């Protein structure tokens, strides 16, 4: 941002990184209102329901 | 009017410990229509010194005479 040369030697360097499958897509769950357990009706559970 | 032990045996198990005629003793099981005809005489004095209620749990009504079906809803 600011183009000046920084204070400090900063190390860098090439380092393996593995992507895992927890992802935020998967993850993300938002439940207002919908189906209901019949025994309790209580909101089910799962994002799948 | 003499008494006899009474031995509890899991679940609902109850022996009595009579006495023959030569005294000899022997285990009388005690059936569940037994032990309710024994519950009914209780008087309803004694229930509170026994811990139970005259008019919320008399003693004969642990025998169950009658069974309630629950309904459809809670066995869905």
């Amino acid at each position: 941002i600011t183009g000046r040369r920084l204070e400090a030697d900063i190390f860098i360097g090439v380092i393996y990184y593995q992507r895992l499958h927890h992802m935020v897509a998967d993850k993300m769950h938002a439940r207002s209102r919908g189906p209901v357990q019949v025994l309790t009706k209580q909101p089910t559970e799962g994002r799948a329901r | 009017a003499p008494q006899f032990p009474i031995k509890f045996e899991r679940p609902t198990i109850y022996w009595e410990l009579r006495k023959d005629e030569e005294g000899n003793e022997y285990k009388h099981r005690m059936m569940p229509s037994e032990v309710r005809d024994r519950l009914e005489k209780i008087p309803d004095k004694d229930l509170p010194l026994l811990g139970l209620h005259p008019e919320k749990s008399r003693p004969e009504w642990m025998v169950l005479t009658v069974l309630p079906v629950p309904p459809v809803t809670m066995r869905p």
